[PDB]
């Protein structure tokens, strides 16, 4: 019928066929995809971006490096990598809330945010956050007052971004470990604000 | 390419399927889902058969309805498979034989791409620029919402990269250009029909011109 989907074998069968077609020709090194799977699951992680935020919150000199040469700051920690070679950190302020998207696909600072979540790659987010970020954030559980400008960064080239969120009050004197725990993946993407227990 | 993948600003979608900090489950939600990225890297770094930009473009070349009903990671399975057939590494027949059934691919390209522009300008932070009012049928890393619109430079990258409109087609004339963080007021892009403040697009030098 009109506008019907094309016939397709099960996606798992098609993905593994792609693998076997290449692997059987000797074109895929031993353990090559298993190795990437492990990198993607274990190494690329928003815990790294949380470490960077907590360091910036407690070290003015690192904060300044992260905001002026994010690549350099990240390299100090050894966290450069694929889709994370040219890093720019964008600073939230009392009058500015930053949010990151890839409207054309899914582009994300993989090594310090982790691979993007399903929702970030959704057509709903890709279409809507550029045009109505306040309503999207609100729907997602984050209210941004009218006194704050919202700035959406569309990741359309090689720059890979992370948000440096505002440090919330009630965290004075906390350790880096304590601060890291309240910086989540969504805070690094920009759709959430770090929360402290009461 | 003015394909359905250029979604920013489309109206009619519903709620984003997420609440902040909700559980997003494991990195991969099926045992095959690591294969499209891993095999993309195999193609780029081990085979040298294509560029990352060619992967973005072959996904843009999915038949439009096919794109719209296909989950993200499956689009990259289809894309990488398509490039392997186009580059002569695999055949569709062996893919369908192995898969036990149909394996439709992206559509052939209808553009040969274009070279890195011969004439561009090095812009400075604070300068006003216009996005070139150009229509590119092949790959381009300019979302249509900003075509022809004016914004201000907040950053010029200190690194340079091959022009997507060339390297996305495997051309030898992609050269290298820096990109620019261009800040647009929301009202510049969507008039009164936005609730935002500003949008920053990371635009190759060859997409820009002085705003006068
Ligand atoms: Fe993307
Ligand atoms: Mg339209």
């Amino acid at each position: 019928t009109e506008n019907a989907a094309p016939a397709q074998a099960p996606v798992s069968d098609r993905a593994w066929a792609l693998f076997r077609a290449l692997d059987g020709k000797g074109l895929v090194p031993d353990g090559y995809v298993e190795g990437w799977k492990k990198t993607f699951e274990e190494d690329f992680s928003p815990r790294r971006g949380a470490e960077l935020v907590a360091r910036a919150w407690t070290d003015p000199e690192f904060r300044q490096l992260l905001l002026t040469d994010g690549t350099a700051a990240v390299a100090q920690y050894g966290y450069l990598g694929p889709n994370g070679e040219y890093i720019v950190a964008v600073e939230d302020t009392p009058t500015l809330k930053n949010v990151i998207v890839c409207s054309l696909c899914s582009c994300t600072a993989w090594p310090i945010l982790g691979l993007p979540p399903t929702w970030y790659k959704s057509f709903e987010y890709r279409a809507r956050v550029v045009r109505e970020p306040r309503k999207v954030l609100s729907e997602m559980g984050t209210e941004i007052a009218s006194d704050i400008e919202i700035r959406v960064y569309d990741t359309t080239a090689e720059t890979r971004y992370m948000v440096l969120p505002q440090r919330p009050a009630g965290t004075e004197g906390w350790s880096q470990e304590q601060l890291q725990e309240i910086v989540t993946k969504d805070c690094l993407i920009g759709v959430a604000i770090p929360q402290v227990p009461t | 390419m003015d394909g359905v993948h250029d979604l920013a600003g489309v109206q009619g979608f519903g709620k984003v399927p997420h609440t902040v900090n909700a559980d997003i489950g494991p990195t991969f939600h099926a045992e095959w889902e690591h294969l499209p990225y891993s095999l993309m890297f195999a193609g780029v770094a081990e085979l040298g058969a294509f560029s990352v930009d060619e992967v973005r473009y072959v996904v843009e070349r999915m038949e439009p309805r096919h794109y719209m009903m296909t989950p993200y990671y499956e689009r990259y399975v289809i894309g990488v498979a398509t490039l392997m057939v186009e580059k002569g590494i695999l055949t569709q027949d062996e893919l369908e034989s192995l898969a036990g059934g149909p394996f439709p691919l992206s559509r052939p390209s209808e553009s040969e791409g274009r070279p890195a522009p011969v004439e561009t300008t090095t812009f400075e932070v604070g300068q006003r620029v216009r996005v070139r009012d150009e229509y590119v049928p092949g790959h381009i890393r300019m979302p249509a919402y900003c075509r022809g619109r004016v914004g201000t430079i907040s950053h010029r990258t200190t690194e340079k990269w091959p022009f997507p409109d060339a390297i996305g087609h495997g051309r030898n004339d992609a050269g290298e250009e820096p990109t620019y963080h261009v800040k647009f007021a929301a009202e510049e892009l969507f008039g009164s029909d936005t609730d935002g403040g500003s949008v920053v697009v990371d635009l190759f030098e060859g997409y820009l011109e002085p705003a006068a």
